[PDB]
Order: C-alpha cells, then structure tokens, then sequence
C-alpha cells in the first residue's frame, strides 16, 4: 500500500548512520569478499579477550568460591570435633589448565 | 585505483618517461608508492613493463663503466630450500615441472663465498638495512612538536 | 531447478546481463569545478584542504552512554559476591556475565573515534584526495579516495544532505559544524570497505574552503591553474598533538 | 559548482603551516621555499616526453652537519634512544662524531648506522676547546646539537600527556602497586 | 591425553589393563579424544585421495620473493599479486552486480500489483 | 622460593 | 634505563609495545588467584 | 596474538622485513631468566620434601 | 567449619529476619557494646597474655570481614544504584553519589550487620576466665543471662 499513516515513505537512500547493524565483512570492487575486514578485529577483540585471558583467570576461583559457598567444600559433615578434624580444602587443582 | 597525474610523477622523477609515468599509474600501488616506484625504476634502469614469473622477477637495462648497456635479470629465489625453488623454463607462475633428477649432469650446485679483500661497499639500497627496524620502533614513539621543542639555547662554551 | 519460471527470476537475470553489458567502468562525468584563484600545491603535488586535532577535541573517558555500563560493573560484581538476592549457582554466574560485555560500547566508540578526519589534502589532478586520521594508541592511518565517493549528509547525520545545495560552510569559509560525508567505498590499510562515514569537526581549519567544499560535494577540480612551494616543512611522523 | 562560486567570493584561506614553522629559518641544508609556476602546456603529447617543469635545486647528504650553535632542528625524525643524558668524558682538541639517528650501537656517538638507515640524520662532527665531563644528548632532540639542553624533560612529559602514554605509565605504575600490595598483604 | 593427566594425578599406574572403577570415566573420554584422532587420520587419506582428483599445478604464495630485504621487492611482489588475484577473479561478477543478485533474491511473494 | 605463596 | 639497549635485546625483535601494554591488563588479572590463593593458604594453616 | 591476528596479514599493514641478520643487546640472557626463577623454584620446594 | 559458619550465618539471618523482641535487644545491646569497646575501641595487639592478642585479633578480624566489609560492600551498591541513576538523570559523569551516599550506606548497614552478628563476635571473646577479656565477656554474660532468663556459654 502507497498511502500508510504513521510510516515515513522512503523518498531517497539512507545513510550508514541509521543502520542498527554493522557488517563485518565487505567487497572488494573487483568482487572479491572480505571475510577479514578492520571491523572484524574489534569484533573479535572480546571473544579473544574472554577466551585467553578472563576465563583462564577467574573460572576455578570463580568455581572455588561457589563450592564452598555452597557445597560446604564436598565435607562429610557427621564429624564430631572440629578442633580434632581434618580440614576439607577449598579447590586447589586448577582445572582450567592443562596439567 | 586512485591514480597519480603522470605529469606529476615526471616533475618528481625529472629523468622519467610519459609512458613510464603512465604504466606506473596503472599499477595497484598506492600515489606515494607510484612516485616512489617511479624514482626507484628510473634510478636503476628498472624495466617497468616485464611482468614478474619464476624464471626471473625483474629484468633492468643498465650500461656499464666500458658503456656496453647490459641487461640484468633479477632471477626468482627461495629461501634456504631448493625442494621450494621452482626450477622451470617458462615465463608462468606455476610449478608444472617435476624432476626426478634435480642434478641431471651431477654438477654440484655452488655457494659462492666473496673475499674480505675483494668485497665492495654495499650499493644496493644500502640505506634500508637498519629501516625496518628503526620504523618498528618509530611507529609506538611520540615526538615533541616543534611549538614545544625549546630552541635558541645557550652555546657551550667549549664548543 | 532452472526449469522453474519466475519472473521476478527473469527481471533479474535481465537486470544483471544488462548491468554487465551496458554499465561500463570508464563512467562520464560532468560535475568539475574551476577554482577562481591558483592552487598553491605542496613540494609534493597536493594541497592540504582540511587540518583538524580530533582526539584533542573529543571526550575520551567521561562519555555519558559508557560511563553508564562502566559505573554498573561494580554493583553486578558485588551481587555476584554477596549474593543478596540468595540465587543458585548458576543465577550468579549469570549476574557475572555482565561484566565481559559492558566495555565493548566504548571499545566502539574508542574505535569511531579514529574515523573523525584529522588531514585531507587534494592531489594534483583534482581527482584524489587523501585522508589521514590517527587512532587512539597513536597509530595513523592514511587514505586515497576518489572526489565522487564523497556524499555530503545532514547536519543531524540521519539523512543524506542534497549535493549541488548545501551549507555546511558558513560565509567566511569555516565548517558551520560537523559535517558528515559517507563514502561509497573507501579503501583502509588495503581493505576495501562500504558506506564508511566520516566526520570533519567544527573545531578545524578549513584551509582553501572552496578546494574542501568541492571535494565533500563530490566535484572533480580543475586544476590547470597551479604553482608549486618548494617547502620542505613537514618530516615523517611529525608530531601533531594528536 | 555554481552553489560554490555564489559563495566562493566571500571564502577567505588559511595558511598551510602549523606545529611546524618553516625548516629554512631553524635549519641549514635547506633552501628557502620557491614557488615554481609551470610552463605553457605542451602541443603534443608524446610517449617519450620527459619533464618541462622549472628544475629545483638538489642538496646531496652531507656526510656530517657542524655543530649549530644551540640552534639544532633535526632533518628527519630520529629514534628516541634513552631520556637521559650520556656523561661522558671528552678530551680537548678530538673531534668526536655524535650519533644523530639514534640507532648507533657505539653509544652516543656516530659508529656508521646513519648510513644503514633511511633519515636525514647526520653525524654531528664537533671539537670541545677543554677536556672535561660534559652531558652528551642521547634524546637526539636537544637544539644544543651534541649537548643536553633538558629538552628530555619535555619529551617525557608530551609522552605522559598522550592517552597511550598515560595508560602505559599508569600501567607500570599499578603493576609496581601490586607488588607494594603484595609485600604489604603478605602476613594475612 | 588431557584426561591422562587428570588419571596421573589421581595415582594411575601405567601397563595395568583393570583399573579402580573411580578412573572410567576420564578414561572413556581418553579414548573417545583416541578416535576423534582416528576420524582426523582419516581425512588426511581422503585429502591425498581428493589431492588427486584435483591434479592442479601448485603456485607458490611467495610469487619467487620470499623476502623484502628491500622497498623494490616489496613493489614488485605486491604488482605480481595485484595482476594474479585480478586474473583469479576472472568470471566471478563485481561488487555491484553480486550485490544486486544478493539482496535481490527473494522471487516469492503471494501479490502483485 | 622467596614469596612463591605470596602470603 | 637505555630505551635502545631495552628496545633491542630480545634478539634485535621489537615487542615492547605490547610489553607496555601488558603491565596495566596484568595488573588486575591477578587478583582472583591471589584472594583465592590466600583462602587456600589459610585453610592449609588452620 | 592480537597484533599478529590483526595487523600483520598481507591486507593488513603488514611490514617490509629488511634486515639481513640479527644484532641483539644480551638475548638468551633475557629469555633465560624466567626459566632460571622456575628452577630455583622447583629446587627449593624439592629439598624441603626432601 | 564450613558447615558450622554456614549454620551459623544463616540462623542469624532467621533470627533477623523473625524480629529481635525487648530483652533480646537489651542483651544485643549489652554485647555489641562490650565488642565494640573491647575490640574495635581498642588495639587489640595491647592485651597481656598471647592467647588474649590471638582470639581478640581472630574477633576484630571477623569484625572486619562480616560487618566492615559487608557495610563498605552494601553502602558502595546503593551508592552505585544511586550514582547509576544520577548519571542518567544528568546524562554525564557525576562524581558526588560516591562519596556522600557510600557514607550514607556504611552508616545504615554498619549497624544492622552488627546486631546480626553480636552473639557470633561475643562469643569469639570466651578466652576463659584466667585472662582480663574473658573475665569482662564473663561478667556481661552473666548480666545477658540475668537479662534473658538462660544460660549462655
Ligand atoms: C591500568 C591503567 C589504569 C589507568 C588507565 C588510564 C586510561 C587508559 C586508557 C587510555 C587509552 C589507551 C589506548 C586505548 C586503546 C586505543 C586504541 C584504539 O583504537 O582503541 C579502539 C579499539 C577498537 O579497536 P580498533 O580501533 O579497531 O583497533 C585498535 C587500534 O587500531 C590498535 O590498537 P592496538 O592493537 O595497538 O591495541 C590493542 C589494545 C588496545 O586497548 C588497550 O590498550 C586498552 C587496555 C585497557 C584499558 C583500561 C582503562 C580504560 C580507560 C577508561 C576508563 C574510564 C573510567 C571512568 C569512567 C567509567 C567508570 C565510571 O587492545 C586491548 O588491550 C584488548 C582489549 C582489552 C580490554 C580490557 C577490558 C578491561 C575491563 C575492566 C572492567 C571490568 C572488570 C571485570 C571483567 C573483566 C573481563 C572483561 O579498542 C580497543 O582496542 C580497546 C578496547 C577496550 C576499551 C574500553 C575499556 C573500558 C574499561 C572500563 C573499566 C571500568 C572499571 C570498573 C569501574 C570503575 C569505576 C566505578
Ligand atoms: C562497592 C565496592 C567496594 C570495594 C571495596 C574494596 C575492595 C575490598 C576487597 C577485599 C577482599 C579481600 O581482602 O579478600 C580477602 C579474602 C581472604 O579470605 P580469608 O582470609 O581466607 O578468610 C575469609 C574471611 O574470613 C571471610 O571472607 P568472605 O567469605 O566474606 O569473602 C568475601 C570477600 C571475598 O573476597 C573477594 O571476593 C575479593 C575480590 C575478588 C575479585 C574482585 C574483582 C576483580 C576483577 C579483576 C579482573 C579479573 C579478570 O569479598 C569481599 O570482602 C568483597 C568486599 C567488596 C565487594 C564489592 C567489590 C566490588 C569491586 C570489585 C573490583 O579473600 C577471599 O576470601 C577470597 C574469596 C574470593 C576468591 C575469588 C572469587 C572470584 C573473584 C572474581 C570475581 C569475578 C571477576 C571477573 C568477572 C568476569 C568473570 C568472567
Ligand atoms: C593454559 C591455557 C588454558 C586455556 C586456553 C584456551 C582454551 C580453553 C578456552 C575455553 C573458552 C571458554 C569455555 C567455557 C565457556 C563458559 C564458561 C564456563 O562455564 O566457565 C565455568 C565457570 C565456573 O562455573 P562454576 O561456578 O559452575 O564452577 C564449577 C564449580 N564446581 C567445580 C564446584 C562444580 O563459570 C563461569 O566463569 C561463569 C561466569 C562467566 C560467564 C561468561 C559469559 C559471557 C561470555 C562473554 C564472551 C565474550 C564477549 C562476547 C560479546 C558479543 C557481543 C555481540
Ligand atoms: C586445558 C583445558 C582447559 C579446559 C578445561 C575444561 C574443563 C575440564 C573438566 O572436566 O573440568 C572439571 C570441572 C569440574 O570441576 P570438579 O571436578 O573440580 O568439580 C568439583 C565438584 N565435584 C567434585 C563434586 C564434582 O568441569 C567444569 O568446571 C566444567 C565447566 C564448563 C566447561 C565448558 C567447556 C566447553
Ligand atoms: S649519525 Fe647516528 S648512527 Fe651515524
Ligand atoms: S638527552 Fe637531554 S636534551 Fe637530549
């Protein structure tokens, strides 16, 4: 329908200003397609960022305090005398590294 | 395809052709790197229009001390490996020949080594050996502009 | 699969066969301008139309839109360590998700902020124009475009600005404000890029206003009428004050 | 066009100079700027046509620059090389070579890597009229040519100033924190 | 040989071929990785084989420049690899008709005007 | 060695 | 110190931008293992 | 990593390698003082097992 | 234990979370304030006997992780909410939420944290009757006794 109320009709093209999406990947003018584009690189400056460097830093002390905040540190709790006890240690073998 | 005015690479190059000038604006390169490649091929007697294959990458008419006009051909190498060098006779890109006899004649191939005494100072784009370098170094340094670099300082009195 | 008739398959095909056919590389133009007075090119066959310091003008760290996220950070952290809300495990490491993805706004930021132009000089021909802008970590980054790619858009930037008329110079000459201008294609470190805008701040020198605002209106200057300074100024990374 | 000749006679131009002044009034070597206009344009095009424009003058390197007496604008950009003053001894009446570049191995002074480096940085040939201990530039940007003239101070500061600067100092300075934080942290 | 570490750790002797029932576990994904490593070995014979059902002539990536010691190299590798990639897409359609085939492939609507 | 547990 | 001494050490290789560059990220990403590993220490002492 | 996945492939600045041969200021020296620390390290621990 | 600092921290959250009665909040108050004198008032290294400068520093320091930390750390997230919502009001940077309203949130989280955790740090003060700070925690024991008709430990 030509005639709709409430809806801008588009007379001209838009500029790249009102796109709500940024292409990753362009065309050379000789038709060649750019996969790796400089958009590309900020795009993956975050994953690489999360997979290098956050997760390898945080993920066991992250799962560390989450066992004993919840899981009381896997203890047998029928135990009479804590003074006279072994302690259950907190997670000390990283799991997020390869040995 | 931004091309530089050839009338422009002329005055830079003041010893460089129109059709030269021309061919290097129909290259891919970039303007700095026309002017640039204008001045270099000018310079040696670089010849522009030999188009780059595995027998020999460039091919450059110079004349000699004796005025003879030699031709020099700047052959296609690898690096370290003759298992990577592409031993063929056409002016292709492709590695179509393969030998089963890579020393048909069992001639040795040679290193050749130079004599100390017979060496000669280093000619050929001498002034690149330490660039990279340096543009390595230059590219993450921030430089004082000259509104700000104090000037018209005291002499030394010794000096 | 080809068997199948369409013809809005048809109007395609035609379309791209006669795009192919018709539509050449070598396009003919008629949009040149003839400046009134003689350009004054560089020792290097270019004049600088337009200088500009834009990370010195821009607000780099206390931008309303990421100081939001940033300053939210904590308080997620915090819910994570405290767990007031008595979640389960899994709840809180979905409250640590946050934080990975709340500096990638000013990361884009931080990277439009290199897009805002810092020199633009027009070579000899009247048919380029090169582009030098600088990144945040001090790395610059230089571009020959063609004078036609560059489209003029409006003052507010969200619709395109009508070349031919437009008034983005005031009466002396300098920007009226900051002037956006999309480019079809623009070549950046050897890749090829669509739609790319660009930005000339208001806080710049237009230097040869009629040179600037027919290169941005996308006009191919004559330029016959030329001298050239023999004046070696500059020097390779000569420091700008970013 | 016609829109920008309406406008283009109130249009008003700039100068093309700025934080660079003119390389002829802080430095030898360079000819004072000349405006060469073209010649008529040629009738014929041919292939091989060289150049008709006005030739220009043509300075060779030289292969070393005296000492500019506290009026010293380097050629080209040279290579930092240290923000601190060499003290070395130097005797009377020996003419030393001082690295300009930046990038020479022997220290301060020239050895040959000028010539193994695109600038036009030259070794500054120089003779001291007393033996005695004197602070040899090793910043490459003093005006004082082979001398320190505390003109790293402001190199290091315009290097804080930059954003990337700043963080990397600012960087060091919380890693060296760390460690601070540690040793104080370490009976807990 | 990620779960052999883990196994090491947990006192795994090396030649037994019965194992305390609390290790099967890291060990059944050992031999899964084994086989995921199998299905690679595979491919690689598939690709000799697809090797030679390709029979094209190999062109190296250094175009007889292997190094840049100098700037002349530097032009004539990048002039050579302008003229190859222009002469690789070489009936592959430009930016501008790809683009229209590609935003212009929806043929199916119910109502025309 | 000499701070290996840091604390 | 000497920036050309420092700058060329590494086997006349240049990485002392991302040398910089590593110390204020480094600076932060220590912290979980140093509070967790001063729980563990902690624990090993009780 | 990041510079070498984004600044260094051919369509992204690369850069004109021009020396000839390595000169270095004190190399392994350099590379083998984190090695020589974990030693020390080990070392240490073992004896006191020991 | 893990187990018995879990049990105890969430039966104190009951117990503030049910109500705090009168006599209950007149022992609390008698605790809390022989713990703030006795530990936070007082340098704890100062005490005559080791075993009295080990268990006062373990309180103090219990102290600090369950009341001084949790306040700082509950008074910074309403300072955040705060500042969160002023920086869009005002759509840039402010500066003074921080300050002002972290004050704000410490000094309304400081006491409720202690009153939910006045037996715990009273209780870690029991170091016997033979040294100067079990005879005092003794001595308001027994007036916490009296108070609430039990006998405490
Ligand atoms: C320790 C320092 C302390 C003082 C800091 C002072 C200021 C420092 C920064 C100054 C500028 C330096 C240069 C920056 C990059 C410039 C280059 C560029 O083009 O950039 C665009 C560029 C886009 O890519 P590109 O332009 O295509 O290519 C880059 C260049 O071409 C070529 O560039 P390149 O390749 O040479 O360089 C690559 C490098 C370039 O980047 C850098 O060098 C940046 C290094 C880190 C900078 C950290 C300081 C940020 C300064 C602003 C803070 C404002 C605070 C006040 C306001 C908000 C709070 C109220 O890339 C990276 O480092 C990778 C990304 C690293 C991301 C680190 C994120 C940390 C998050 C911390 C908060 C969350 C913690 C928990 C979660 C942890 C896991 C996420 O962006 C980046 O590369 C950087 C991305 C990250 C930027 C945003 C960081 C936000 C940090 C928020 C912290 C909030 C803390 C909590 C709240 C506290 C208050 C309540
Ligand atoms: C509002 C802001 C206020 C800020 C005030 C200044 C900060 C003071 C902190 C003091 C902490 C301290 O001394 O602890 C010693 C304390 C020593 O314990 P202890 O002596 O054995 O005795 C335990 C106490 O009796 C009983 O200890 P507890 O069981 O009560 O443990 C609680 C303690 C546990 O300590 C912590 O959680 C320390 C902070 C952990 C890291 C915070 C983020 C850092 C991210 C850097 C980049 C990573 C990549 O947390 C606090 O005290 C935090 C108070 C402030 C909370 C709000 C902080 C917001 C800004 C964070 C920056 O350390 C611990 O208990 C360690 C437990 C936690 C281990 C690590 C858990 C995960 C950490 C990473 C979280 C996620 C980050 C990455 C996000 C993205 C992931 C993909
Ligand atoms: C020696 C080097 C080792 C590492 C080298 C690299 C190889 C390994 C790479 C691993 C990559 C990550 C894999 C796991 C992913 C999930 C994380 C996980 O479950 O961790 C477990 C950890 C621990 O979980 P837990 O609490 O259950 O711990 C385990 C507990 N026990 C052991 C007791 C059972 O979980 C978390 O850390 C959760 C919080 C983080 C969640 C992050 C989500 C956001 C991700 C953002 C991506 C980047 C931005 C994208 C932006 C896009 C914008 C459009
Ligand atoms: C180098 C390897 C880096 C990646 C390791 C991935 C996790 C491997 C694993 O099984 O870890 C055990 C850990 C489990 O930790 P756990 O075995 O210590 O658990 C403690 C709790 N009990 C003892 C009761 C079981 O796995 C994870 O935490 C998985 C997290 C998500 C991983 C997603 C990967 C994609
Ligand atoms: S002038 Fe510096 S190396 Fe010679
Ligand atoms: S080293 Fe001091 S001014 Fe150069």
């Amino acid at each position: 329908p030509n005639n709709i109320k409430g809806l801008i009709p588009k007379t001209c093209r838009l500029p790249a200003t009102r796109n709500w999406y940024r292409r990753t990947s362009s065309f050379e003018r000789n038709g060649f397609f750019n996969i790796h584009t400089p958009v590309l690189n900020t795009k993956m400056i975050p994953w690489l960022l999360f997979i290098v460097l956050t997760w390898g830093w945080s993920s066991f002390q992250i799962g560390g305090y989450n066992y004993e905040r919840f899981d009381d540190n896997g203890e047998r709790r029928n135990t009479l005398y804590w003074k006279l006890s072994p302690v259950e240690f907190p997670q000390s073998k990283l799991w997020n590294r390869p040995s | 395809y931004c091309q530089m005015d050839p009338e422009e690479i002329m005055r830079r190059v003041p010893g460089i052709t129109r059709k030269e000038a021309e061919f290097i604006t129909k290259l891919g390169l970039s303007p700095q790197e026309q002017v640039d490649f204008a001045y270099i091929a000018y310079n040696i007697g670089l010849d522009i229009f030999y188009f780059t294959n595995q027998m020999f990458v460039a091919r450059q008419v110079v004349t000699n001390s004796k005025g003879e006009k030699v031709e020099v051909l700047w052959n296609a190498q690898c690096y370290e490996d003759i298992a990577q060098l592409n031993v063929g006779f056409a002016p292709v890109l492709e590695s179509v020949d393969y030998h089963w006899e890579i020393f048909l004649w069992a001639d040795p191939p040679i290193k050749p080594n130079n004599d100390f005494d017979l060496n000669v100072p280093c000619t050929w784009f001498e002034y690149e050996q330490e660039w990279w370098m340096e543009s390595c170094i230059q590219e993450d340094q921030f430089n004082l502009p000259e509104d700000e670099r104090p000037y018209n300082t005291p002499r030394n009195p010794h000096c | 699969l080809n068997h199948v008739q369409n013809m809005l398959e048809e109007n395609l095909k035609y379309d791209a066969q006669k795009y192919n056919d018709e539509v050449a590389v070598i396009q003919k133009t008629s949009r040149i301008y003839k400046p009134t007075y003689t350009i004054e090119f560089n020792r290097e066959g270019e004049v600088l139309v337009y200088s500009a310091d834009p990370i010195k003008n821009s607000v780099v760290y206390f931008k309303y839109p990421y100081v939001l996220y940033e300053a939210a950070i904590p308080l997620f952290i915090w819910a994570w360590i405290y767990n007031p809300l008595e979640l389960s495990k899994n709840a809180v490491n979905s409250l640590l998700i946050y934080p990975n993805i709340a500096w990638i706004p000013r990361m884009w930021y931080w990277r439009s902020l290199q897009y805002k132009i810092q020199k633009m000089y027009l070579l000899r021909g009247g048919k380029v124009a090169k582009i030098e802008t600088q990144s945040l970590a001090g790395d610059r980054f230089t571009s020959w475009v063609e004078t036609y790619q560059f489209h003029p858009l409006t003052q507010d930037q969200k619709n395109f600005d009508n070349q031919d008329n437009a008034e983005f110079l005031e009466d002396e000459g300098q920007l009226k404000y900051e002037l956006g201008v999309q480019l079809d294609n623009l070549q950046e470190m050897g890749t090829t890029s669509q739609d790319i805008v660009i930005n000339f701040m208001k806080e710049g020198t237009v230097h040869h206003p009629e040179l600037f605002e027919a290169i941005v209106k996308g006009y191919n200057i004559d330029t016959s009428d030329y001298v050239i300074n023999t004046a070696n100024n500059l020097r390779a990374r000569e420091g700008n004050h970013n | 066009m016609s829109a920008i000749l309406k406008r283009a006679a109130k249009y008003k131009r700039v100068s093309s100079i700025l934080c660079e002044g003119e390389a002829h009034l802080r430095d030898p070597f360079t000819p004072p700027p000349v405006i060469l206009k073209p010649p008529a344009p040629r009738k014929d095009k041919k292939p091989d046509d060289i150049t008709d424009f006005p030739a220009q003058k043509l300075i060779p390197l030289p292969e070393s620059i005296p000492y500019q007496e506290g009026k010293y604008r380097p050629a080209s950009i040279p290579m930092v090389a240290g923000f601190f003053p060499y003290n070395c001894y130097l005797q009377q009446g020996k003419v030393y070579s001082w690295c300009s570049c930046g990038i020479s191995q022997s220290g301060p002074w020239c050895d040959g890597l000028c010539n193994s480096v695109v600038t036009r940085c030259r070794p500054v040939v120089f003779n001291v009229s007393q033996s005695g201990y004197y602070k040899i530039c090793n910043c490459k940007f003093s005006a004082n040519a082979p001398f320190c003239n505390n003109t790293h101070r402001k190199m290091v500061r315009y290097h804080h100033q930059t954003h990337r600067g700043f963080y990397e100092i600012w960087g060091a300075a919380l890693f060296v924190l760390g460690w601070v934080y540690m040793g104080f942290n370490y009976y807990t | 040989f990620v779960p052999l570490f883990y196994l090491g750790f947990s006192g795994m002797p090396r030649r037994i071929h019965d194992y305390p029932v609390v290790f099967m576990g890291w060990h059944s994904m050992s031999t899964t990785g084994h086989f995921i490593t199998l299905v690679g070995i595979i491919f690689f014979f598939l690709m000799m084989f697809d090797s030679h059902i390709e029979r094209r002539a190999s062109t190296s990536t250094t175009l007889g420049l292997p190094r840049w010691y100098k700037r002349i190299s530097y032009y004539i590798f990048k002039i050579r690899y302008l003229q190859h990639t222009k002469s690789k897409m070489n009936g592959i359609p430009g930016s501008t008709v790809r683009l229209m085939l590609i935003n212009r492939h929806f043929v199916e609507y119910e109502v025309y005007e | 060695a000499l701070f290996f547990m840091a604390n | 110190r000497n920036r050309y001494w420092w700058y060329r050490s590494l086997y006349d290789d240049y990485v002392a931008r991302e040398a910089k560059l590593a110390f204020g990220i480094a600076a932060f990403i220590w912290l979980p293992h140093y509070y967790w590993g001063i729980h563990l220490n902690r624990a090993f002492e009780v | 990593i990041l510079k070498v996945a984004r600044f260094r492939v051919l369509k992204m600045r690369p850069k004109i390698s021009t020396s000839y041969r390595p000169h270095g200021k004190w190399g392994d020296f350099l590379a083998c003082i984190i090695p020589l620390i974990w030693c020390i390290n080990i070392l240490t621990n073992s004896n006191l097992i020991l | 234990s893990c187990t018995t600092r879990r049990f105890i921290d969430e039966k104190e959250k009951l117990e503030y979370s049910r109500g705090y009665n009168q006599q209950e909040l007149e022992a609390s108050k008698l605790r809390k304030d022989f713990v703030k004198k006795y530990i936070v008032d007082f340098d704890t290294t100062l005490y005559k006997t080791q075993v009295e400068r080990d268990w006062a520093y373990i309180a103090k320091r219990e102290y600090r992780y369950e009341v001084q930390l949790k306040s700082i750390g509950y008074g910074g997230a309403l300072a955040n909410a705060v500042l969160l919502w002023r920086i869009y009001a005002n759509k840039k940077m402010v500066f003074w939420p921080i300050p002002i309203v972290g004050a704000l949130g410490y000094l309304y989280f400081q006491p409720v944290f202690f009153q939910k955790s006045n037996k715990r740090f009273f209780d870690m003060c029991n170091v016997g009757e033979e040294y100067y700070l079990g005879r005092e925690r003794n001595k308001i024991l027994r007036e916490c006794n009296k108070i609430l008709n039990v006998e405490d430990f």
